[PDB]
DNA sequence: TATAATGGGAGCTGTCACGGATGCA
DNA sequence: TGCATCCGTGAGTGCAGC
């Protein structure tokens, strides 16, 4: 019924490691990423493809997909291929692919013991416009790295240094999803630290610091132009369905007009317009209309130079320019004269 | 109604509550076998997918009723403390203390009245000796420095003048010597006391025995054999490298660390015991020892009659999953079946994609029949369905959604109002939710998440795709954040007095 | 990139009647 | 098989409404 009860819950199956166990399971996670190793020296092949596969055998049939990164698609056909040159080895070589499925093994109930902790840090991350769920899911992702990365030589706890990679992720995620309109990481520290800024200030001003006051505290490169393209950049927009009125039935949406469809007083000027200018077509003669139409654009839509209408009436590019001015000369008296084409002008 | 799931059923399978299973691969719960849409727990699936096996703390100090593994039966106690409530194999995890018994074979002599010895070729442990009637002084034969050796019972003395030994003496129990360590002995002064009846100690047997007669006594030249343990202390961040009972020699690593200097290394020949685990591992599997390359690798799931090891030799005789341990030497399968049971709606399009409409119209029809009305009611409502894709030509998997379809961004538009400012549709945030919970998907996918994670994350997507369709139909509605307002979704766009029917469409 | 850190947090209460399912006695 | 019972779905129009 409740998503985040259900997922506690099948967190709750998997019990948390003693000392002695988490020590184990990251020394076979290491262990097992060596011998992976060096299989790719023995084989020659691709270290990432055989972890692949070692990691396909681990986890079965069940979740086979291409990766973004390997060459080969990976299918059954592929990963049995492989699997049977590694079944190819001496006892000593095919040693090393016991131990990397060891590895995998290890790396799969290391994480599954440890998603607790990506839970109890989530938990504190909430409000900031993601969901608990969510958060907890990119934390996951923070535990993976850290359990990746994870060097048991150094002594540490893992917690200590899952904590690190699980915050990361966490707020990784918060920058990078929480706007619907994207902003880049960098700027949305800018803005944070920004507003960090201004609350400071408002909470030894006992009011709201004005431009400039968030200009001085922000040091030097900021001025109250820049604080306020700051904010004006930060802003957030607003639902079309957001409600009007103590009763239901108006959205916000309905006083939005549309500018970009034309009005059927615009349509029908530009045609009246069309209209009229074919009148003065048939007026001016064909080829300083033609002329007209092709280096205004009126033909393809596209506006034709000199040498263009020159070579396509066959004339020099001065002649066809002293006809367009005459064709726009004639134009000019007759528009001087029944003064029609002066209303389209506003 | 199409697939005979009631509503709770399906909502167990969508939203990754149970299991569904698919080709059972003949599984077994609790003694009643396992068929095709079968409803399976958590614990239910686990037990039958991943095999049966539990582990148990042992408190400080307390060492281990059972041995490294040894098969155990249920309710067998492997501690004071500590009783199993399962069947199968025990292993040993994180042993504390390692004990080895160092193999040593040597050469001692020995002088008794002639009256008292019982003549052998050679004695076993615990074997007497000598019976004696008169408290007896055993006599040193040459002269220097004691070094006294005690076993747990029975001694050794070594008479080194040079610091190289000019002497050793065997000393079974009922010989109480008169001697201690470093002691200056001369020629002929008592190294013991013989009393009574005088026997092999149970730790030492006598290999071979010669005897020569000289006056009125026996020197008998005894060749021995005998262990000696010695204990090592393993540290939480050391590991064992060596299996239980196995033959070591000067030079090998029992146990390896972080740090070469704090490394256990075995100094002579001996036998490895693994004394006082932190916990006792009980799972039910089956042992298949190796003495050579083994042909399947860890993971690996295998049927009764498979090849494992040593070129076709050892085989598999239940159904599991295949553990290869190098430290133990050993090809462990824990038994498991092979079971495909899947959960959400990739399961529910699979059964979907499965089902033949004239058979299932078939079996309706043959069920309109039935004298109970309660029945042909059920089967009359289902086979409207099954007739309605029938006559339709419509296929029942295309109420599984693998791409889901995005609307025209000007009918939800992105827009500056007056002010410069921007307002949008709420299904741009449904459609962003989706497509952050569907690469975060793939891409937990592409790095080889566990089950628990991807499982969220399906339900999560599920759930997304649940709030852009119809929002607040099943479970708590979606809202933006800071604000109580539930998102409008397409079914909000559609129904309703406000409805694009009745809104636009009816009336404008 | 490493002290250790390991199961959430807000609930929302004064309709009202019908159709249709589902369950339990 | 009949009867609780729970869940889901409805509940006038146009004005304006910030």
């Amino acid at each position: 019924s409740d998503p985040v009860r259900q997922y506690l819950h099948e967190i709750g199956q998997v019990p948390l490691l003693t000392l002695e166990e988490e020590v184990e399971l990251a020394r076979k996670v290491e262990e097992g990423m060596e011998a992976i190793k060096k299989l790719s020296e023995i084989t020659g092949l691709d270290p990432d493809l055989i972890r692949e596969v070692v990691r396909a055998k681990i986890l079965g049939s069940a979740r086979v997909r291409h990766i973004p990164g390997l060459k080969e698609t990976l299918d059954p056909k592929t990963v049995e291929e492989i699997d049977q040159k590694l079944k190819s080895l001496p006892k000593e070589h095919k040693r090393y692919l016991h131990i990397a499925r060891e590895g995998e093994a290890a790396r799969q109930h290391l994480i599954e013991a440890n998603l607790r902790l990506v839970v109890s840090i989530a938990k504190k991350y909430t409000g900031r416009g993601l969901s608990f769920l969510d958060l907890i899911q990119e934390g996951n992702q923070g535990l993976i790295r850290a359990v990746e990365k994870f060097e048991y030589k150094r002594r540490f706890k893992f917690s200590t240094y899952a904590t690190w990679w699980i915050r990361q992720a966490i707020n990784r995620a918060i920058a990078d999803q929480a706007r619907t309109i994207r902003i880049p990481v960098h700027m949305v520290e800018t803005i944070n630290k920004l507003s960090r800024t201004a609350r400071q200030l408002q909470q030894e001003l006992g009011r709201e610091p004005t431009y400039e006051e968030i200009a001085e505290a922000m040091g030097p490169g900021w001025d109250a132009k820049r604080v306020e393209e700051t904010l004006k950049i930060a802003q957030e927009p607003v639902s079309l369905e957001t409600p009007i009125g103590d009763e239901k039935d108006s959205f916000y949406g309905d006083f939005i007009p549309d500018e970009h469809l034309p009005s059927p007083v615009d349509a029908a000027t530009q045609s009246l317009l069309s209209e009229e200018l074919e009148k003065a077509l048939s007026k001016l003669s064909e080829r300083e209309a033609m002329v007209l139409k092709l280096r205004k654009g009126l033909i393809d839509g596209r506006e034709h130079t000199l040498e263009e209408v020159g070579a396509f009436f066959g004339v020099t590019r001065e002649r066809i320019r002293q006809i367009e001015n005459k064709a726009l000369r004639k134009l000019k008296y007759h528009e001087s004269r029944t003064r029609k084409l002066r209303d389209f002008l506003d | 109604t199409l697939l005979d799931l009631s509503a709770t059923e399906l909502e167990q399978v969508l939203y990754f509550s149970k299991y569904i299973v698919l080709d059972p691969k003949g599984a077994i719960l609790n003694g009643v076998p396992v068929e095709k849409r079968q409803l399976l727990t958590d614990e239910e699936y686990r037990e039958l997918r991943y095999g049966k096996q539990e582990t148990y703390p042992l408190p400080p100090g307390v060492d281990a009723l059972v041995k490294d593994g040894e098969e155990v039966v249920k309710g067998q106690e492997l501690a004071p403390g500590v009783v199993s409530r399962l069947d199968g194999v025990a292993l040993y995890r994180f042993p504390r203390r390692v004990r080895v018994e160092y193999v040593k074979k040597e050469r001692a002599g020995l002088r008794l009245p002639l009256a008292a010895w019982v003549e052998k070729e050679a004695y076993k442990p615990g074997e007497i000796l000598a019976e004696l009637p008169e408290p007896y002084l055993f006599r040193a034969e040459e002269e220097g420095v004691v070094e006294l050796k005690e076993l747990e019972e029975g001694a050794f003395l070594v008479l080194r003048r040079e610091d190289e030994p000019v002497a050793t003496y065997f000393l079974p129990v009922g010989m109480t010597p008169l001697v201690v360590h470093g002691e200056i002995v001369e020629k002929g002064q008592p190294l013991a006391e013989a009393k009574g009846l005088l026997r092999m100690p149970r730790q030492v047997r006598a290999a071979q025995v010669e005897a020569e007669e000289e006056g009125e006594t026996v020197y008998l030249t005894l060749f021995l054999e005998w262990t000696e343990p010695k204990d090592y202390r393993v540290q939480p961040h050391m590991n064992v490298v060596v299996p239980e009972g196995a033959r070591v020699e000067a030079g090998d690593k029992i146990v390896a660390a972080i740090d070469p200097e704090e490394e256990v290394i075995a100094e002579a020949e001996g036998v490895v015991h693994l004394h006082e685990p932190a916990s006792i591992l009980v799972v039910k599997a089956r042992v298949y020892p190796f003495e050579d390359d083994v042909e399947v690798s860890t993971g690996d799931r295998v049927a009764p009659g498979d090849v494992l090891a040593d070129g076709g030799k050892v085989k598999s005789d239940v159904y599991g999953r295949v553990e290869v341990d190098l430290v133990r030497n050993v090809v462990r399968v824990v038994e498991s079946y092979d079971i495909d049971a899947r959960m959400g709606a990739e399961a529910i399009q699979q059964l979907l994609k499965e089902l033949d409409l004239e058979a299932l119209e078939k079996e309706l029809l043959e069920e309109m029949k039935h004298p109970s009305r309660a029945r042909r009611a059920k089967a009359r409502k289902r086979l409207e369905v099954v007739r309605a894709f029938l006559d339709s030509g419509n296929r029942p998997e295309w109420m599984i959604l693998e791409a889901v379809p995005v609307l025209p961004p000007d009918l939800r538009p992105m827009v500056q109002v007056d002010g410069g400012r921007f307002a949008t549709s709420d299904l741009n945030d449904l459609y962003r939710r989706l497509i952050n919970r569907n690469n975060r998907l793939k891409k937990l996918l592409a790095q080889g998440a566990p089950e628990i994670i991807i499982r969220n994350e399906k339900r999560m997507l599920q759930e997304a795709v649940d709030a852009l369709l119809d929002n607040g139909r099943r479970g708590a509605p979606v809202t933006n954040p800071g604000s109580d307002r539930p998102l409008r979704s397409l079914t909000d766009i559609l129904s309703g007095k406000q409805g694009r029917f009745r809104q636009n469409l009816l009336g404008k």
